[PDB]
């Protein structure tokens, strides 16, 4: 069992500095990859993107349809799941539903092309930054700072989508024949309308369409300040509420150091003070020096355990509420 | 405690109508209809999900004697009780009125009858004063 | 106007799907009770 | 009265999951008409919105005809009003108003369209989104956050437009007589120069008008700086007022739960003191059961309606503090 | 990276309303996407066809609230931790006057 | 198109900065037990 | 006396925002009743 287990550790949720290499360079060449295919559409430097560029994709997709069976051979080191049935929960998992996906498409897409070819190996190599990000630990942190948050993001979404269905039907219906400085008619339909309330009120102002009639004007002023409060307020909604969860990581992660070192001096101490009964004497006039010589080290580290807090200066609420109360406790 | 360890196994198999050594989750439902509760599915199997610490639903008092032996009367079920006055102390003291207990006493969670209420602050309103304190209600809470 | 009907569409889908969201909120509500709370 | 009643919170306040259906498939049916509504003004896919979408307008004044009567009818069950006379003051409630509007008055435009006609349909088309989005729970916030914070948005308003009246009469006096360089003039009067302060004092910067001579330009810098930060400070301050707001209301949700678990104790306790005194006897035999059954099911309820707290981790500042005084009680 | 290349998949063979074509390789659409996710809006490079303009009011919205983000997260890490030198700052103060 | 390379070739270096920083942050982590904190 | 005792708890309940007793809820009273043992 050990070799599977290590390939597991080593593949996937990694730890120590040599899967660091691996995984971000793995990220490298596929960021290569990516850049000299963007590149294989600017009409004046397509002559980079030749064939070895193709045949460093097959083996690319070579190299990954391996990676694959040897995170899925590697899986069974797992409680949730094992054997074989077991597995296909493993593949539940969307990240691999998304790494499945790329290299077996990616392999059929180059089938074909070697028996608008070219131009979908340029999904499919934008898809493989998304693979390399393993644990999913940055989509984790969105999904629920969105659904702690669901109350005001649905208010105040609802509050500048209605703002953006009513005022820019008054503006059409106040532009609806009227022609720009070179001869068109910018506000034609009730889409081009919205295309600019859209634009108008996430504060883009890209400037093709722009009211001409004096009524329309009044109205783009009204609901250009009354929906660009309404629209940036998720900014600073989610803005709080990025900085709170992490901060509610950095309790439970210093919880977590505080309980084995507040274990480790408790069941040291019992061991202090079984020193009556665990030749059989001079066996037992050694380990008097040991029972007492870990202790310290154990009472060093739950010191260090607890003075450590973290945004380290958070007492400021109960400075001497922490001596005022063991003082009169000693009276 | 040698004196009803044997008697009180009779009244623990009787909801069954039986010998089994059975706590008949599913006949106390009839039973306590019988006796005059009748309550919901819902509740009747909150019942013996902490009650009968075993976890199957009809037992031969793991639980059940442990439900008996627990007298609820020690320092470990008397600061929990005397919590629930302060969630209704309003500007301290337990200043709780025989009209705001009587308020209280009627109204929520799972209500008395008035002829219960009515005498329940009696003896924690001995002096007749506004204030029915916790303190003298524990204290007769405190052989229950 | 090729893929006009486009734009409409997806606007109008953001909007339902905020107002859906806000319309599971009310229902899946627990309680409606107006004046019990501090009594 | 049963039926009522039940009429009342099915249509109002309504709660369970058919419900909802109920409801959200009204407010699609709306979204689906307000589609095609503003599809029939494309010039090009005019041709869908036929006969059939105007019929299908007059069955929905139809059904909403008879839905108003319904919720009209089904108000009797109200302590608020009663009868006739007394449901006068439920169609005060504004969403009632709001509604009467849209079905009285998308009758009385569809009866003269059948004997400018149809864009009349458009607006209380539009309109129909917002009476479906039941209670005003969305707005009760806005009304309220805008309501505690009076002071620093009636501050950073008053200082933005004092900005914005007086740096863009200093353009206008800049740029009073000046041509593009396409031959026309951008900053004819007044109100020309206006219509650029609000764009450029909400940071749209459309580009139909950007000051050519060389004292505008330094005025137009000072000005958006100093005051593009006093119009983009109501966002962080209705940022904070809205996740403030519905944190308010996680408290007292939470202590309307700990109330009636707070009295299912008390009211259990003096019942399981109460064995003396509620063949008479051995129906006393049983009871003794029940009320130290139902007890710690009771013990159990508020003890979890204390220890879950919502942001759940708030003990970090009184870590230490609820055990140190009650160690020092015991004492 | 990714929704503005489903524009220039969109957008990549349409001229403008002056005769040049405005997407005409991924450099001239990630120059976009760059713009129109920190919302500039130059005004130099509009998707023209219908499918592009739905992607990028998709894009715009749900990206443009993730490159905000950060103004909100160092404007409270700002103000965090000048706090929390006038709490080291006072300490200062107070232990030669304790002395 | 004369020096077009850069823009591709500095957008996507920056995008590589973000993901070398969250590779370095997973792998510099402590430990990966699931569950077993509060117990 | 009696008017003066209304006004003086009209001048603390009324705080302002106002559940800001949200980390000293327990701690207002366990102090009290301890100091009444
Ligand atoms: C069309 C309607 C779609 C409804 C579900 C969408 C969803 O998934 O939207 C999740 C949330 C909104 O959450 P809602 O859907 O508003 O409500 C929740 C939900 O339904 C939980 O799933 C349920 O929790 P469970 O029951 O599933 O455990 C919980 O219930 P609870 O309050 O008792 O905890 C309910 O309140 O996205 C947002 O923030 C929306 C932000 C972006 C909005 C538009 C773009
Ligand atoms: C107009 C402003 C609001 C004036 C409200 C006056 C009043 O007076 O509005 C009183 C009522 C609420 O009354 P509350 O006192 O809060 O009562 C509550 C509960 O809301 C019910 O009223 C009742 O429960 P239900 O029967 O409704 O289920 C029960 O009884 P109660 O009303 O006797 O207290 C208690 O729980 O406002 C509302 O509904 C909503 C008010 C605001 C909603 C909509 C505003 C409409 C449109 C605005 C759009 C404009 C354009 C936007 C963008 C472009
Ligand atoms: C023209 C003048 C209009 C004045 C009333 C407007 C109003 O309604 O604006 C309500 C608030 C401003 O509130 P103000 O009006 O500045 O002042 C309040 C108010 O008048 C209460 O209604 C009164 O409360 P009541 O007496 O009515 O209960 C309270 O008194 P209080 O301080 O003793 O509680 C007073 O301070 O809108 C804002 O935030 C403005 C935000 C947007 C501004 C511009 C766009
Ligand atoms: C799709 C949404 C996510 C559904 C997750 C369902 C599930 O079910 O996703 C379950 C898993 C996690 O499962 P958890 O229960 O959290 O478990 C944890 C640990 O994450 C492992 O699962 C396991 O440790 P490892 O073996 O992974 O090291 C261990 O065991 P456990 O899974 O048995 O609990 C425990 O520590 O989601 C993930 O990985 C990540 C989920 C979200 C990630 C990626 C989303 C993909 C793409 C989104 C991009 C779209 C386009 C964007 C822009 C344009
Ligand atoms: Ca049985
Ligand atoms: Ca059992």
């Amino acid at each position: 069992t050990h070799v599977q287990g290590r390939v597991y550790n080593f593949l996937e949720r990694p730890t120590g500095w040599k899967c660091f290499v691996y995984h971000f360079a793995v990220f490298l060449i596929v960021l290569v990859c990516l850049i000299f295919s963007v590149l294989s559409t600017i009409e004046q430097y397509a002559a980079l993107a030749t064939g070895t560029l193709f045949w460093m994709e097959i083996v690319l997709v070579v190299f990954f349809g391996t990676e694959y069976v040897v995170r899925l051979w590697s899986a069974g080191c797992r409680s949730k799941y094992v054997g074989l049935w077991g597995r296909l929960r493993f593949a539940r998992k969307p990240i691999s539903i998304i790494d499945l996906i790329v290299v077996v498409a990616s392999m059929v897409v180059l089938c074909v092309g070697s028996k608008s070819a070219i131009r979908g190996i340029r999904f499919l190599q934008i898809l493989r930054m998304l693979h390399v990000d393993r644990q999913g630990g940055t989509w984790r942190l969105l999904g629920s700072v969105v659904f702690i948050h669901r109350q005001e993001l649905i208010t105040t979404l609802y509050i500048g989508f209605l703002g953006l269905i009513f005022s820019s039907y008054f503006v059409y219906l106040a532009e609806k024949d009227a022609v720009n400085e070179s001869g068109r008619v910018e506000f034609g339909s009730y889409a081009d309308a919205l295309w600019w309330g859209v634009v108008t009120v996430t504060t883009i102002g890209y400037g093709d369409k722009v009211p001409q009639t004096w009524v329309g004007k009044t109205i783009a002023s009204c609901f250009s300040v009354f929906a660009i409060s309404f629209f940036a307020l998720p900014a600073g909604i989610l803005g709080s509420g990025f900085a709170l969860k992490v901060q509610q990581k950095q309790r439970q992660k210093h919880f977590n150091r505080q309980i084995p070192a507040a274990a480790s001096l408790i069941q040291t101490a019992w061991r202090c003070y079984a020193a009556e009964n665990p030749l059989r004497e001079h066996h037992r006039a050694t380990i008097k020096v040991i029972r007492r010589m870990q202790y310290f080290v154990a009472k060093k580290k739950f010191q260090q355990a607890r003075k450590p807090y973290d945004i380290e200066q958070y007492s400021q609420g109960h400075l001497n509420l922490m001596v005022r109360i063991k003082e009169l406790q000693r009276r | 405690t040698e004196e009803q360890i044997a008697e009180f196994k009779e009244a623990f198999s009787l909801f069954d109508k039986d010998g089994d050594g059975t706590i008949t989750t599913k006949e106390l439902g009839t039973v306590m209809r019988s006796l005059g509760q009748n309550p919901t599915e819902a509740e009747l199997q909150d019942m013996i999900n902490e009650v009968d610490a075993d976890g199957n639903g009809t037992i031969d008092f793991p639980e059940f004697l442990t439900m008996m032996a627990r007298k609820m009367k020690d320092t470990d079920s008397e600061e929990e009780i005397r919590e629930a006055f302060r969630v209704f102390d309003k500007d301290g003291n337990g200043y709780i009125s025989a009209a705001e207990l009587r308020h209280v006493m009627t109204n929520l969670g799972e209500k008395l009858t008035d002829e219960e209420v009515d005498e329940m602050i009696r003896e924690a309103d001995i002096d007749g004063d506004g204030q029915v304190n916790y303190e003298e209600f524990v204290q007769m809470m405190t052989a229950k | 106007d090729d893929n006009s009907y486009m734009y409409i569409l997806f606007v109008m889908f953001l909007f339902a799907v905020t107002v859906g969201s806000l319309i599971l909120g009310y229902t899946r509500s627990r309680k409606v009770d107006k004046r019990s709370d501090p009594y």
